[PDB]
């Protein structure tokens, strides 16, 4: 698991005037690397087909309540059509 | 003469347009539900 690297090490001291050829080391922390612990990412068990399933239903739930409310709302034009009619029969019949 | 056959003008006068008033009621009272029932079946329609 260790990375290939042809060179060991070299050395020529660390003047802090005479820096020349700015590269820029690999920062590294000071705390020993067990404690970077592992990768994981857990999905959420809930899938984008099981959320599709969920609603769905509460759509088709749903429906039957819009249903029946229109079914009960379809009925209100039969009722003035069956309550005034006698009522100008009766005007009418003066 | 004028009197009685006057009289019953007030009478023929409220009759002939009670018989009309209603008529409104049934026609802008039908135009005004159907509204609701469109609006409900756009809800669904959403859907």
């Amino acid at each position: 698991m260790d990375p290939y690297c042809p060179f060991d090490a070299l050395d020529v001291w660390e003047h802090r005037r005479f820096i020349v050829a700015d590269s820029r080391n690999f920062i590294t922390p000071e705390f020993p690397r067990d404690f970077w612990m592992s990768p994981v990412f857990n999905l959420p068990r809930e899938t984008a087909a099981e959320q599709v399933v969920v609603l769905q239903a509460q759509r088709t739930a749903a429906a039957a309540a819009l249903e029946n409310a229109a079914m009960q709302a379809a009925e209100l034009p039969v009722d003035i059509e069956r309550r005034l009619r006698p009522i100008e029969r009766n005007v009418h019949e003066i | 003469q004028r009197t009685g056959r006057s009289a019953l003008a007030v009478l023929i006068r409220a009759c002939y347009r009670l018989q009309q008033q209603l008529q409104r009621t049934r026609r802008a009272l039908l135009h005004h539900s159907d509204a609701v029932l469109t609006s409900l079946h756009h809800v669904r329609m959403l859907l």
